[PDB]
């Protein structure tokens, strides 16, 4: 039986850039 | 997707291609992607492709990573957790 | 995130940091986010962060784990289903 | 072959706060 | 959540208590719930709790439940595929 | 390494009833 | 759900009934459905049922499959990342 | 542990065709 657990979290980081047409 | 500063990455325990949920504390998305190493100590945290319509520049957001574990090991396991500065250095 | 009365997530079977989906009855929002444990006997269940955008106080919200078992186990597994009066305390 | 399963459930709680800007 | 007449529950390899996707084709909604045995032969599909305002009566939906398994046998596994009527009776 | 695969589709099934209120 | 042609599922390493997230560049949606095999060399990608409420033709979109691994495995892993040009036929 | 990793991405993909009424 296995359980889905929090391991990660970055708390409250500011969004530095977007792009909608990003290749990669 | 989102690039994250290596820095975030190593300090989260997240790998590159590591399944991660955004949370927008601005605007209340919530969206799965998965994680991009960003350029080290750059504070980056860069939204590519369609979540770029979701998540914004200058919105703050919470990154998070789940795992599967074993009862014995859930009960015992200690998530990684990262604050950060307004220019997303680790504290 | 969601802060739970101690008692509920021993009663739900639930971990501090434990994957959890709430659904609102309210107004039909469903998210997913981690169990924290609240102060023992409070009733407490708290919305943190970016969640309080979608669950609001005084909504009547389901909480929800899920596990992945194997077939045999699938199949004699009991889930821990807790109800609750008004003031979030479990009932019979 | 696993299948997911329900394991827990609170049923029909109240929502006692909400804090959009909770630090933790 | 959501009510599944038994006899669907046989005929889709569902158990009670089993994580179902349903999606909507009448508003295009998408929700996660899990399934609950209704009376054999009725034709019942129930939508209990919150997903109700989002799944209605009358709307035509796909119930789906996914599985984890090794490499080897998601090469090989022949998914379970239920037609059904307009009154919810298998073909 | 572990895929998530369909396993189960019911196929335009007709929703008969709903309930907002239910306890179960 | 999606038809996907068979060279963009052997590129990308995705099976019939493998579990798919379809992400719309064009108008932000997010789906979960499942991989079914269309025409090899036909470039179909075939929005089927629900899922034609939120994804369009002559949308971009973005066909995203994950697998659980452990650790060691996760991180020697390479995943198969498939670039198509207009016509949905892979690139270098 | 186990991880959720990215194993597989058809990046900017066209829609050639939608049909809400499909059987299959």
């Amino acid at each position: 039986m296995l359980r889905t657990m929090l391991k990660s979290k970055i708390h409250r980081a500011t969004v530095t850039c977007a792009d909608l047409h990003y290749v990669g | 997707x989102v690039t994250i500063d290596a820095d975030l990455m190593d300090a989260a325990d997240l790998l590159e291609g590591e399944q991660v949920t955004i949370v927008d504390i601005d605007n209340g998305a919530r969206l799965v992607t998965y994680a991009i190493t960003g350029e080290r100590g750059s504070g980056v945290i860069g939204i590519n492709g369609a979540a770029a319509h979701l998540v914004h520049p200058g919105d703050l957001v919470i990154l998070i990573a789940y795992a599967t574990m074993d009862d014995a090991r859930a009960r015992t396991y200690q998530p990684r957790i990262v604050f950060v500065d307004a220019y997303n250095k680790p504290i």
